[PDB]
């Protein structure tokens, strides 16, 4: 830790979006506008984006 | 004359401030939420007043 960061660095607290594919579309930018974007939140991967 | 305060009881406040800020506290018993979201929409937590 003393030289990286990321050993001593770790979120699992933090409340990000989570996209759930064809459930809550409505509530992000629409996808043909924006790529989605991977977010690491702990050892869970999924897709985010902006909200409307 | 007597008809002003008796309806409306006068209240002094110190002319140190723009008015008179009012607290009120609630008692409601709970039920349930009504509905999850998976669309992102909002939850109504179904409270009604005990006084009732």
């Amino acid at each position: 830790g003393l030289l990286d960061y990321t050993t001593l660095e770790t979120n699992s607290t933090e409340l990000i979006p989570v996209i759930q594919s064809g459930e809550n579309d409505e509530q992000f930018i629409d996808p043909s506008v924006l790529p989605a974007q991977t977010v690491k939140q702990g050892k869970d991967t999924f897709d985010t984006n902006f909200l409307k | 004359h007597e008809f002003a305060e008796l309806f409306y009881r006068t209240y002094i406040v110190t002319p140190d401030q723009a008015g008179f800020q009012l607290s009120i506290r609630r008692n409601l018993v709970w039920e349930g939420w009504t509905g999850e979201g998976l669309s992102g929409e909002k939850q109504e937590i179904s409270k009604r007043n005990i006084l009732q």
